[PDB]
RNA sequence: UUUGGCACCUCGUCGGCUCGUCGCAUCCUGGGGCUGGAGUCGGUCCCAAGGGUUGGGCUGUUCGCCCAUUAAAGCGGUACGCGAGCUGGGUUUAGAACGUCGUGAGACAGUUCGGUCCCUAUCCGCUGCGCGCGCAGGAACAUUGAGAAGGGCUGUCCCUAGUACGAGAGGACCGGGACGGACGAACCUCUGGUGUGCCAGUUGUUCUGCCAAGGGCAUGGCUGGUUGGCUACGUUCGGGAGGGAUAACCGCUGAAACAUCUAAGCGGGAAGCCUGCUUCGAGAUGAGUGUUCCCACCGGGUAAGGCUCCCAGUAGACGACUGGGUUGAUAGGCCGGAUAUGGAAGCCCAGUGAUGGGUGGAGUUGACCGGUACUAACGAGGGCUU
RNA sequence: UCGAGAGGGAAACAGCCCAGAGCAUCGACUAAGGCCCCUAAGCGUACGCUAAGUGGGAAAGGAGCCGACAAUGUA
RNA sequence: GAGGACCGAACCCACCAGGGUUGAAAACCUGGGGGAUGACCUGUGGUUAGGGGUGAAAGGCCAAUCAAACUCCGUGAU
């Protein structure tokens, strides 16, 4: 669970590296963002150089949480941070490379070109 | 808070029959 | 009164497990289902705690994967993994191995209990 | 034994272990004991655990007793007196009976024996 | 609309996993055997609907007048009775008995029952009022109501307020509440959700009142 | 609902939070007329108050601007609702300073830093719980429903279809599915939280004669875990469909006098109204209905059946409700399990020692589960008239 | 007129309408106002108008009607 | 091995918060807080008295009372 004011690592390399939660999208007044939930952030920091500048507002997906989430199986994952990729407008990733491993509910909401970049799919 | 008016004969022997014993 | 309930408790059992600890390295043969095609993706990694009670059985894995600890939680008797292989032992005195969560490295290791 | 609901005998969860303790040391040296009805409830199952430990008479059984009651001789008398006595006896080992109420303050009193 | 019904008593939860392995968390009810006591009809009594009495009791703990109407349907005492509103109560027939697979898997029930007690709840616990705050200096209100009206118009608390009360313990029908599987050899019924009130409760099942 | 005038009652202003409640002059959602309405979306107007109406930066702020969303971020009344409910930031005390005015004490709808917010609820009111009596015989059980309360929110994607519409760009009505946001209820199988209960480690000191093993105190000394219970961040479920009458509006037949939706009539037509769903409900004094039981005695004893007392929880502030009371598994204890911790004590072995290995998934162990009696279990004799 | 004025009427309503209380009265006639029931006395007689519950609130203006429209609950 | 030096108990004080508010207390309690070898704190004995004292200055203090103490008298003021 990723709410406002929360700060994610970035996990791919548009340049920047921590972002802040600015709002979470597909509902009035919804709290919490978890694996696949699309977010709005502000970048907080960012590697000198890259496209992505500091105090630019993007739109991340989060691919990582420390809140462990329960799968219809019964099962449960949980990571040991929380971390979101940089999308464009379209929906498509901005960076290139994904680094970590990345969780199995991106699938359903079609994501597929970060699962296509991601190392390992947990 | 403070009583507003001196309890009537009536209402406060309504009351102090409730405080009455069990036998036993 | 519940009596009758063990005995709807003895069908979902499995009985394939082996029976591991906490603190024991395993091997689970989770079952992934890509709508047409399934493999049998393979988690490998440490037992840090196993809790609940009959069918509610559930034990925990942990792993390192790229820099990240990933937990994943499943039920004893999950039909879900094919099969649960116990790789090495463990030489722990606790029954939550809680406290690898912030050791990295070196120091976050298990040792083997030779016999 | 299940612990208790609500406010603890004594004003304290420390008062309340040795307030037990030491009345399961007074029922063992003298057999019959009178006090508030409150107290002889939860002294029961304390009292009868210990004679159920007493019973297995083996040293590690007397280091057990022994972090209740801290005397040597009452826990000799329990082993080698009262044990022998309750061998063949499974449970039910103390006896409460109600009495009056107390005057001064109407605590409603009991006493509480071991079964002869 | 007719109605089949059956009393049970809930016995716990677990889990189950259904043939696509997505755990299941149900509820298992032993409802039955309970037999048909009293048919009511237009005439006799004005409205359409059917007892039946569920439970054990030895014939020792009923009182005569209770002792003597089990007798009419011929059927030994149980300790539990009820109506099921129906509208084809002319089907039955006094001492039929209403197994536990009255329902078969799949079918949708409401269940009902006396839910937990919780004692004399406070403000926020028994309707999810907000507090004033730990911090920033509260004096002594950090979990009251509030206010409860306004000025001098209308010089009233409303009626249907809400209040601090005792919560709980009262009557609670959850509805469409899926039967997963009906085990006909214990009686049994795994019911996917949670039923109303505590582990050895009286839990009455009915079929879906909605959707029919 | 503003700025005002009168001076008729009475010698803490504001803002925020909590909790409502009402109006419609409607922000969304629902229905419709017209359109300078090709389609998607709009403008205006008519009907419509059931529900809904986010989170932040600045400022004491209302207000206002801005950021990110949203189907939407409505306007108002209620002592500019609500301080015997909370705050006390501005404002209306005493201290001090700046600008200006004054010769001066001091003054300023100028500014600045600081500045005590009391109360045990008598009455009405509201939220829950009992006692008494009533309901013409006395009881046990189950219910009808006059009335009342609760709920009424909504989005995205797929098919229909890249179809009708169009220069194309773009892009439907209607109909059918899938998953969600917020809110509420129940519950504890899962996931998390607490744990003065349980298990283990360890610091200082003190005690049990000493070694060994343990107790007391130190926030449960601290720390690592944690069954039951209570819980939400957790699981499951709900908003509905349908039927009746309607608003705006759309019509059939049709005059008064070809036309007319109306003057007689007959239809369609809203998230709105009544039902349907959930719950309470015969003190509904209009006190109801059903099955069964007792039986026609002499102020009193009784029948059916209750109450008191005791053990408890499925209950609980106390009453109350529910179950059990030797014909007894209600509670405790005792046997076992499941859970929780995690390898007791003694002895042996290894080691100079701290320690390690074996005996042994050991010992301890509460609430969950199965067995087991060992302990404790006042109230009828039916009024009269037709 | 009240102030300093009782009594009857206007539902209640010091100042409006009728009427100025020495005291008693289980008699009668009237004033303002009324006569279907609440509530005393007319469902009065006869002619005509109103279809809007107008009566039981209101304007410019439009063809008795529309204009008509706020907040606890009919009001 | 100096210091109107540093940290910090006793001692002196009273910046913040909560409680208390018909209080345990007519000014306190609990946890934090400032000084803590100095212009410091304190005991005993003296001394300054009302348009007067004293005041590192707030109209502060002068017996729970101070923009002029308290008591008796003018006095049954107005």
């Amino acid at each position: 669970m990723i709410q406002q004011e929360s700060r994610l690592r970035v996990a791919d390399n548009t340049g920047a590296k921590e972002i802040l939660c600015i709002r979470v999208l597909g509902g009035s007044g919804r709290r919490y963002a978890g694996i696949g939930d699309v977010i709005v952030a502000t970048v907080k920091d960012a590697i000198p150089g890259g496209n992505v500048k500091k105090g630019d507002v993007v739109k991340a997906v989060i691919v990582r949480t420390v809140k462990e989430r329960r799968r219809q199986d019964g099962s449960y994952i949980r990571f040991d941070e929380n971390a979101a990729v940089i999308l464009k407008n379209d929906g498509d990733p901005r960076g290139t490379r994904i680094f970590g491993p990345v969780g199995r509910e991106l699938r359903e909401k079609k994501f597929m070109k970060i699962i296509s970049l991601a190392p390992e799919v947990l | 808070a403070v009583p507003k008016r001196k309890m009537s004969r009536s209402n406060t022997r309504h009351r102090r029959s409730q405080w009455k014993a069990a036998v036993p | 009164m519940s009596h009758v309930l063990d005995a709807v408790n003895a069908a979902s059992l499995r009985s394939d497990v082996p029976a591991f600890r906490p603190g024991d390295t395993v091997n689970v043969h989770v079952r992934v289902i890509e709508g047409n095609r399934s493999r049998i993706q393979q988690f490998k990694g440490v037992v840090i705690r196993r809790q609940g009670s009959g069918v509610s059985e559930t034990f925990t894995v942990r792993k390192v994967s790229f820099s990240v600890g990933v937990e994943r939680t499943f039920p004893v008797h999950s039909p879900i993994f094919e099969k649960i292989e116990l790789v090495t032992r463990g030489d722990v005195r606790r029954a939550k191995l809680y406290y690898l969560r912030e050791l990295r490295g070196k120091a976050a290791k298990i040792k083997e209990k030779r016999e | 034994p299940k612990p208790a609901k609500g406010a603890r005998l004594g004003g304290s969860a420390a008062h309340e272990k040795l307030l037990l303790a030491n009345l399961a040391k007074s029922l063992f040296e003298h057999g019959r004991i009178t006090t508030t009805e409150a107290k002889a409830r939860r002294l029961r199952p304390v009292a009868e655990r210990l004679i159920t430990k007493a019973k297995k008479g083996d040293i590690h059984n007397r280091r057990l007793v022994l972090q209740t009651i801290t005397d040597k001789g009452i826990v000799h008398t329990l082993f080698t007196e009262i044990a022998p006595r309750y061998a063949e006896r499974p449970g039910g080992y103390t006896r409460i009976t109600k009495i009056g109420n107390r005057r001064g303050d109407n605590a409603p009193m009991a006493v509480i024996e071991l079964v002869e | 609309k007719n109605i089949k019904g059956v009393l049970g008593e809930k016995l716990g939860m677990t889990q189950v996993w259904d043939e696509n392995n997505r755990v299941v968390p149900v509820t298992v009810v032993k409802a039955g055997p309970c037999v048909v006591t009293q048919v009511r009809s237009n005439d006799t009594d004005g409205y359409e609907s059917v007892q039946i009495a569920f439970g054990e009791i030895d014939p020792r703990k009923v009182n005569k007048p209770l002792k003597g109407h089990f007798a009419k349907a011929d059927v030994t005492p149980r300790r539990h009775l009820v109506e099921i509103r129906t509208a084809d109560a002319s089907e039955y027939t006094l001492g039929q008995e209403i197994t536990a697979a009255v329902f078969e898997a799949g079918v949708k029930v409401d269940v009902t029952g006396k839910s937990k007690g919780k004692g004399f709840a406070g403000v926020m616990k028994r309707h999810n009022f907000r507090g004033l705050g730990a911090g920033h200096g509260t004096q002594r209100k950090h979990r009251s109501p509030g206010s409860i009206g306004g000025c001098a118009t209308p010089g009233r608390v409303f009626k249907g307020l809400r209040m601090a009360g005792r919560m709980g313990n009262e009557r609670v029908t959850t509805q469409n509440l899926t039967v997963h599987a009906v085990d006909a050899e214990k009686g049994l019924l795994l019911i996917k959700g949670a039923v109303p009130g505590p582990n050895g409760g009286l839990v009455l099942v009915r079929t879906a009142a909605k959707g029919a």
